[PDB]
RNA sequence: GCCAGCAUCAGUUUUGGUGGCAGGAUAAAUCCAUAGGAAUGUAGCUUGCCUCGGUAAGUAUUAUAGCCUGUG
RNA sequence: AGAACUGGCGAUGCGGGAUGAACCGAACGUAGAGUUAAGGUGCCGGAAUACACGCUCAUCAGACACCACAAAAGGUGUUAG
RNA sequence: UUUGCUCCACACAAUAUAGAUGGAUACGAAUAAGGCGUCCUUGUGGCGUCGCUGAACCAUAGCAGGCUAGCAACGGUGCACUUGGCGGAAAGGCCUUGGGUGCUUGCUGGCGAAUUGCAAUGUCAUUUUGCGUGGGGAUAAAUCAUUUGUAUACGACUUAGA
């Protein structure tokens, strides 16, 4: 129905600053800066008290308002991830063969090794993403984490290593085994 | 000076016609700067001439003229209608004529 | 066309027997002075025992209303067929004339619901005297105060084919 | 540091923006958007110039950077009214927006003797300023 | 008004331009287009790919060789876009063809010469904000052209010199406006002011 | 003799500028005067808490803006 | 395949429906000027990339009677009731 | 092969024109954003300004643009030389140093125009080729025929032969 004028508020909090180009976005925080492209939104932004941030669309359809919501959760997670980070979590889960998962280089390349998934002699090697840290957690038997600024590299590669371990020509609700994230948390828990 | 021109630019479009059938007795010309029949209509009656060169000289030159005039415009966009003693070959679509001032008004 | 509001007065011929009869009027949006009366008596003989050699038109007025200036909002009810039924609406058009909210709603239905001119009954046209008596959200949202919105990217319209310079469209 | 954000401001419609209009009867004359129908047409006044109130789409006009204080259906009498108070009439000449168009008619109105007063005085002052552009 | 027209072709739409220069040939316009490689087309990028590819498997089923040709090139693809709205098969409509040069990227004398734009078939003008739009170069490339890299790289080339070229013009332009102003409020100035110039 | 230019005309036609009238609710409007009303509530007042002054809500029907409707 | 009334083709060109015995317009000596019909006006192609309100994005869109096809049944696609 | 070929200058002819009749006048990128000017702590910076079309800018006066005189500045332009660079996407053009030369309408003077008769494109462009001069520059191949078989219907192919 064309609506005049909705908009959306970003709170910005106090440690960062963000600086916004014609549509590029750049996000500085404590641990450390994000990048994003938004030409492809038609979106405004304007500054009000230096703490909040304005974006507005006039003369706006259902998607195009729609859009709307999506790129104020999208500057939100920038934010967000460079003041708490992105945590995830995934646990491995297997019935009979152990899965066998280890951090190896290949020219400095940062694969994650996957050896022993059902029995399989194929080894998968899902290469680490650039700004996502993964480290063995102890303390929980058989769980692995992914950590980092953005939350679209984090999850993708936790996608990426879930997706790599799919049962193939069997029964998958009776054959569970593979790597699934458990737990979508922030580094900086309950600051 | 460098500028000697007294006649305005125009091109040769192409005979009045239908989709199939076109009159060879009506040409239409564009004239420069001229984007409505409202502006158009100050051209009308003006004399018009197609110049070109030929390899024989007939009476003391090798360029030959085929004299005419407009009659009115044609169209929303300042194209005109144009007659000449003999109808333009049809080889000079897109060549240039020249509109004179004379007859004047002003 | 461009719509015009007459008001036609018709009867029935008088006779002997009975004179004198009820003069029945009716407002009709037309363009020109002849379909003005012919709406008339195609909508006359849908209510009464009546037609257009039974009867005579006594008189037709043109109504242009009060204030061409000041801006209203129409409260439109209408009865119109679809491929398939009749159905009756209600909608709203803000303009500044009676007129012209009729010249939108005959575009808006031919848009909207592909109804044309012989498909539509225009059953009363009324203003909302009161704001916040509009239940519509398209009319509603120009109510609001100090209304103010920009018009972003904004397209020249060039008359030479040839530009100079890339065109920009900062409004 | 601080956080920037470019502005982005144009040149939004409201009661009291005023507007040049393109083609039409005025076609050239300043009116003041007095009330707003609908996204695409307003209501506008233009009694200083003589155009009269009528409903008008927003694309035969052209918004200006002027602006003045009007409140919500202002008839033609109150217009008058705040347009002098404002001074919205040498506002605009005083812009170069007006400048260029009271440029292209003058140059219009030159006949053709006082053309050529204009090449004469052109070379005299290429003269003085080619001059100066020889020793910076 | 012109004895040759350079287009800037990047930001058009393919059809709008195709259509406003062929009316320029066949009106005696000598026209050069340039840089085919950045023109649009509008519709998603996959739309325009099965569009191609849909013309791609059209031939003479007993001899390909005489069969419709496809060509690859972004300038190929906007000349015969242009072709189709040219009574090629004619002599004048021959004739009219050899007007037009049409270029990717943008090659000598040409890359020296202004460059004008039509806006009525420029994009940013012509198709509605949001809506979906293909390059000419992208999707070329995908249906058989090879010369992207190369094209990009002698861009980044000439644009580096261009830039360089320019520099140097704003630098004499604001030497140039400093003499205006200072030969301002000349009696000379007073009389040409009055006078509209 | 052949081909043209201009002027004054006649017939046919195409395109502009401009004058006087007659209608209509003897256009409706704008404008002027008067009475009444309302908020997308102007001034003023009060309350709330503010970078000493503007916010936010309550009152307030023209006041340091105005608007609507009727009648003439 | 077989009839009724009327109009046509046969026996008929011309403008239009790209194309077509039958549709639409209009029927014809040789020419000139003007104006139109039906159909059209991005380019082919003569004629507004006219003006105005809306709707539609289609990973087989749609695009003008005769006519050159598509149905039932479905869709928080989107719009108005 | 009876003086042939190529390049340079003008000398006259022939030839032809898809169509000069002042200038094709050079950032890139974005368009829900930019251009320019200025400042600093050089940035996705601050401040100011501009667009709303090239209807611009430049050029533009003189016998189709003549012949002379003076004044003011030391600039502007064309031309043949010359110094140094840059450009390979189809560069074949762009910038620049020095001197010479013509003109200069930046300003003020003197002489000439007529008769093409009241308009007649009223002829000023560039394409190619040829014949002449005078001034340099350099002195080959291919095919047929014979021959080979890595080839072959014939042509064609591949070899050899002072």
């Amino acid at each position: 129905m064309k609506y005049i004028q909705t908009e959306q508020q970003i709170e910005v909090p106090e440690g960062v600053t963000v600086s916004i180009k014609s549509r590029i976005v750049k996000v500085v925080g404590p641990r450390g800066t994000l990048t994003k492209n938004l030409k492809h939104i038609d979106v405004t932004f304007t500054k009000v008290n230096n703490q909040l941030i304005k974006v507005a669309v006039h003369n706006g359809g259902r998607k195009h308002v729609a859009a709307l919501r999506t790129v104020k959760s999208l500057v939100d997670n920038m934010i967000t991830g460079v003041t708490k980070g992105y945590k995830y979590k995934m646990r491995y889960v297997y019935a009979h063969f152990p899965i066998n998962v280890n951090i190896v280089e290949k020219d400095g390349a940062k694969f994650i090794e996957v050896r022993n998934f059902l029995g399989d002699k194929k080894i998968r090697n899902v290469p680490v993403r650039d700004g996502v840290t993964i480290e063995f957690s102890t303390n929980v038997k058989d769980e692995i984490v992914l950590s980092g600024n953005s939350v679209e590299d984090v999850s993708q590669n936790a996608a990426d290593l879930q997706q790599i371990c799919r049962v193939r020509n069997k029964d998958i609700r009776k054959f569970l085994d593979g790597i699934y994230v458990s737990h979508k948390g922030f580094i900086t828990e309950d600051l | 000076a460098e500028s000697h021109r007294l006649y305005v630019k125009g091109k040769h479009l192409s005979y009045q016609r239908s989709k199939r059938v076109n009159n060879p007795n009506v040409s239409l010309i564009k004239i420069e700067g001229v984007a409505t029949p409202q502006d158009a209509q100050f051209y009308l009656g003006k004399r018009i001439a197609y110049v070109y060169r030929a390899s024989k000289e007939v009476r003391g030159s090798k360029i030959r003229v085929m004299w005419g005039k407009v009659t009115r415009t044609h169209g929303n966009s300042g194209v005109v209608r144009a007659t000449f003693r003999n109808n333009l070959p049809a080889k000079t679509f897109g060549a240039s004529v020249r509109i004179f001032l004379y007859p004047s008004n002003i | 066309a461009h719509f015009k509001e007459y008001q036609v007065i018709g009867r029935r011929l008088p006779t002997e027997s009975v004179p004198e009869p009820k003069l029945f009027r009716m407002r009709i949006f037309a363009s020109n002075e002849v379909i003005a009366k012919s709406r008339y008596w195609y909508f006359l003989q849908k209510l009464h025992k009546v037609k257009k050699a039974s009867g005579e038109i006594v008189s037709i007025n043109q109504i242009n209303e009060a204030h061409p200036t000041k801006v209203k909002n129409f409260g439109v009810w209408v009865r119109y067929d679809s491929r398939s039924g009749t159905h009756n609406m209600y909608k709203e058009i803000r303009d500044v004339s009676r007129v012209a909210a009729v010249e939108t709603l005959y575009q808006d239905m031919a848009a909207r619901h592909r109804a044309r001119f012989r498909s539509i009954h225009i059953l009363k046209v009324a203003e909302i005297e009161k704001t916040a008596d509009v239940k519509r959200q398209y009319v509603k949202q120009f109510l609001t105060k100090d209304l103010k919105f920009p018009l972003p990217h904004r397209v020249q319209k060039s008359t030479k084919t040839f530009s100079y310079k890339r065109p920009s469209t900062f409004y | 540091t601080d956080s920037i954000v470019k502005a982005s401001n144009w040149r939004l419609v409201e009661v009291g923006r005023v507007v040049l209009i393109k083609k039409g009867q005025s076609a050239g004359k300043l009116a003041a958007i007095v009330e707003i129908i609908d996204q695409k047409k307003v209501l506008i006044d233009g009694p200083k110039a003589g155009v009269p109130r009528q409903a008008i789409n927003l694309g035969q006009v052209v918004l200006t950077p002027l602006t003045f204080a009007l409140p919500r259906g202002a008839r033609t009498a109150t217009v008058s009214k705040k347009w002098a108070a404002a001074a919205v009439c040498e506002k605009w000449a005083a812009s170069s927006w007006a400048k260029k168009i009271a440029q292209r008619e003058r140059r219009a109105a030159l006949t053709d003797f006082e053309r050529f007063q204009v090449m004469v005085l052109r070379k005299q002052k290429r003269y003085t300023v080619k001059k100066a552009l020889a020793k910076a | 008004v012109e004895p040759v027209v350079v287009i800037d072709g990047k930001g058009h739409l393919v059809g709008r331009l195709a259509s406003v220069v062929a009316k320029q040939l066949l009106n005696g316009q000598k026209i050069v287009v340039v840089r085919a490689e950045e023109l649009n087309i509008s519709g998603e990028f996959f739309r325009n790919k099965l569009k191609y590819h849909d013309f791609l498997r059209k031939a003479t089923a007993f001899n390909k060789t005489r069969g419709p040709f496809h060509f690859r090139a972004p300038s190929r693809i906007f000349y015969k876009a242009l072709r189709g709205m040219v009574s090629h098969k004619t002599a004048r409509g021959k004739a009219a063809l050899e007007r037009l040069k049409v270029f990717e990227g943008i090659p000598p004398p040409y890359d020296k010469k202004k460059r004008v734009v039509v806006p009525q078939a420029l994009r940013v003008l012509r198709l509605k904000p949001g809506r979906k739009y293909t390059t000419l170069g992208k999707l070329s490339t995908s249906v058989g052209w090879k010369y992207e890299d190369v094209v990009a790289k002698l861009e980044a080339k000439r644009k580096v010199s261009s830039a360089e070229y320019y520099a140097k013009k704003r630098a004499f332009t604001k030497k140039v406006a400093s003499a205006n102003a200072t030969a301002a409020e000349s009696d000379v100035a007073k009389q040409l002011a009055a006078l509209g110039y």
